[PDB]
């Protein structure tokens, strides 16, 4: 069960800006279960220690799944011309090696679909996992 | 033996509920059993050890019993 | 050491495409004497840059200026090596592609390394002669500071 | 011609091939008539299997529902292994060939020994030992996925054992799914 | 009925503790005080004293379920200072800072009077 509570979040959390801090991070990492006790390196070193969003989704996203969607509002006009790996909306996801790289999440990457990161997690990671996966996205 | 080498996950389902049934019913443990009190859990590692004592019928669809050792049925 | 690239660039432009975001702007910045085009995600709230700034970039595989591996976790603590703080702004991402304009016979001549420094893109692009550091799945440092 | 400039594995190149494998390879893959004709071989059965996709889906949706992502697994090997796709693979594409020619012999629906047995086995794996050979390819394990010596084993040894949990299970209440599956639609119709 | 008497949110029943320490064992030198009939009131400056220290490397708090009443304090620090010290001199920092604000504050108050 994702419903809309923690999925207009999850598309607002994995913006290219949200920038966390150090105590709103530790606080996250308060709930995540599946956390191994190791904090990330910052996206940001100087002039401030700042996490993103997408550091602490790919906390959440359990083994090593790859996957490739494209977020709703992707302009079609974007995988001929140039920025095709760069995506100046951020409206590409790739989630390789178990770690969100770009793009913003929505219902079509979380969701259960074709493709559907969630999807891809039951079946690569196992069906435990994918019942944490879940929980700790909410 | 023309059947799936490896456990259903309803044979699987059956097999841990009845060891669990006779661990609760004074059947003894056939593993090394550390701080576990509860017939399933025990069953679960008397599983994953290849230490349960059942076999199992798998009937075809003629009438044939195939004779498939719990230890011998690849399982998750 | 464990610079894997380092150069001068001015920046172009900032937005050409238009403000996606509202803490976050993308420059658009051209080098000096190499010939390398930048494109890069910065947080321009707690790091301002605007046109024609010089920064200088660099681009490394470890911070401590003596060679050792990162291991990649936070410590804020220790500077049991003395880190590479003559730079204002440092992010740390990624590699995740490395394109190049080879052909099925030839090799690449220009190259472009993508890196996102924990959702932040760049895309580094010049010549495949000074981009060889780079290797897809490598984590890297980038360490800003403007020219005066 | 896309078909054939795709799926060919020239070998008559010379240039070509030392971008893409190891010299070892190039000249084994030149200096012998024995692997050429063996890659000849599978590009006329890749030939042939596409006439007979031809024939199921004479619509031409090529989109199936197989039970084995194996673009996704190409990708987990690419990954595990830490291909670099700018290096001369040192996957020999003989062994491409018969890795999947032996694979295709471990994905058992029906067991077989029996003549109608076997029949029934080759049109149950039918349309997904043509994706199989398809996809897992010789010119395009090598110029494509550039997988190495073990990232293709360990593809190997996963998409066997991804598809032996894909099989049925035994007992399964496949009316009960079936009734479930086409009554949940039947929620959001018209009228 | 089912109504928790509302006193059951501070009132330690026998046998609480009213703090527990558990070494947590995924990483080195982290500790995780379970602190009974607490809430964010005394979790929060906890926290966010410990995060003043310098060997201090994660410190965070939460409410596991807001019906029950207890939080959950994980420390870890640098291997040369341990998380009970950590914890203690948190303790000990805000008790000093509390009492620092309550003189200002009578004296503040002493002079708004015009004593």
């Amino acid at each position: 069960g994702i419903v809309q509570d923690t999925l207009t979040a999850v598309r607002k959390f994995t913006k290219r800006d949200v920038f966390l801090e150090r105590g709103e991070v530790m606080n996250l990492l308060m709930f995540l279960s599946t956390w191994d006790g190791k904090v990330p390196q910052p996206a940001i070193l100087k002039p401030r220690p700042l996490w993103t969003g997408k550091q602490i989704f790919s906390l959440i996203i359990p083994g090593h799944i790859n996957c490739i969607r494209t977020h709703s509002t992707h302009p079609d006009d974007e995988d001929s011309g140039p920025y095709k790996h760069i995506s100046p909306g951020d409206t590409k996801v790739v989630v390789e090696n178990g770690e969100l790289i770009m793009g913003i999440l929505c219902k079509k990457s979380l969701g259960t679909s074709a493709g559907s990161l969630v999807h891809i997690s039951y079946l690569e990671m196992g069906h435990d996992i994918t019942r944490l996966f879940y929980s700790n996205i909410q | 033996r023309i059947t799936t080498p490896y456990m259903t996950k309803y044979e699987r389902a059956r097999v841990l509920g009845t060891r669990a049934l006779q661990i609760a019913m004074c059947a003894p443990v056939m593993v090394e059993l550390e701080g576990e009190t509860d017939p399933l859990l025990i069953a679960m590692k008397e599983l994953k050890a290849r230490k349960i004592p059942i076999i199992i019928r798998r009937y075809l669809p003629d009438g044939s019993y195939e004779d498939w050792g719990v230890d011998e049925l690849i399982i998750s | 050491a464990g610079i894997l690239f380092e150069d001068i660039f001015d920046v172009k432009d900032i937005d050409p495409e238009g403000k996606k975001f509202d803490r976050v702007s993308r420059l658009h910045c051209e080098s000096e004497s190499f010939k390398m085009d930048l494109i890069l995600d910065v947080n321009i709230q707690i790091y301002p840059v605007d046109l024609g700034d010089k920064f200088r970039l660099v681009i490394a595989s470890t911070l401590y200026e003596d060679g050792t591996l990162d291991d990649g976790e936070y410590n804020p603590t220790d500077d049991r090596p003395s880190r590479a703080d003559q730079f204002e702004y440092v992010m740390y991402g990624k590699v995740y592609r490395i394109e190049g304009d080879e052909t099925s016979t030839e090799a690449a001549t220009r190259l472009s390394a993508y890196v996102s420094y924990g959702g932040l893109l760049m895309r580094l692009q010049g010549d495949a002669n000074n981009l060889h550091g780079f290797e897809v799945d490598s984590r890297v440092y980038l360490l800003m500071k403007k020219l005066a | 011609k896309a078909f054939e400039k795709k799926f060919r594995f020239d070998y008559t190149n010379e240039r070509a091939l030392r971008r893409t494998l190891q010299e070892d390879l190039v000249k084994d893959v030149l200096s012998n008539a024995h692997i050429q004709n063996e890659l000849e071989r599978e590009f006329e059965r890749m030939r042939e299997d596409r006439e007979v996709l031809r024939v199921i889906f004479p619509t031409g949706d090529s989109k199936v529902v197989l039970p084995c992502n194996l673009l996704r697994m190409i990708w987990n090997a690419q990954k595990i292994f830490h291909i670099n796709p700018r290096l001369p693979s040192d996957l020999h594409p003989i062994k491409v060939v018969e890795g999947v020619k032996e694979l295709s012999k471990k994905l058992v629906i029906v067991n077989g020994d029996d003549p109608l047995s076997r029949q029934a086995q080759e049109n149950a794996t039918l349309l997904f030992n043509i994706h199989l050979r398809s996809t897992l390819c010789s010119r395009r394990m090598a110029e494509e996925f550039r997988l190495s010596g073990e990232a293709f084993d360990w593809l190997l040894g996963e998409i066997e054992s991804k598809f032996n949990q894909a099989i049925a299970h035994p007992g399964e209440m496949v009316g009960a799914l079936a009734a479930q599956s086409l009554g949940e639609p039947a929620t959001q119709m018209t009228l | 009925m089912n109504a928790p008497p509302a006193f059951e949110s501070f009132l330690l029943f026998e046998g609480e503790k009213k703090i527990t320490i558990n070494k947590d064992t995924k990483v080195p030198n982290a500790c995780l005080f379970t602190i009974n009939k607490e809430d964010h009131t005394l979790g929060n400056i906890i926290k966010s004293q410990l995060l003043k220290d310098p060997q201090v490397l994660f410190a965070g708090y939460k409410v596991p379920h807001p019906l029950e009443h207890k939080i959950i304090i994980r420390v870890q620090t640098t291997p040369d200072y341990s998380p009970q010290e950590a914890f203690t001199n948190a303790i000990t920092d805000l008790i000093s800072e509390l009492s620092l604000l309550e003189e200002r504050f009578r004296v503040a108050i002493k002079d708004k009077q015009e004593g």
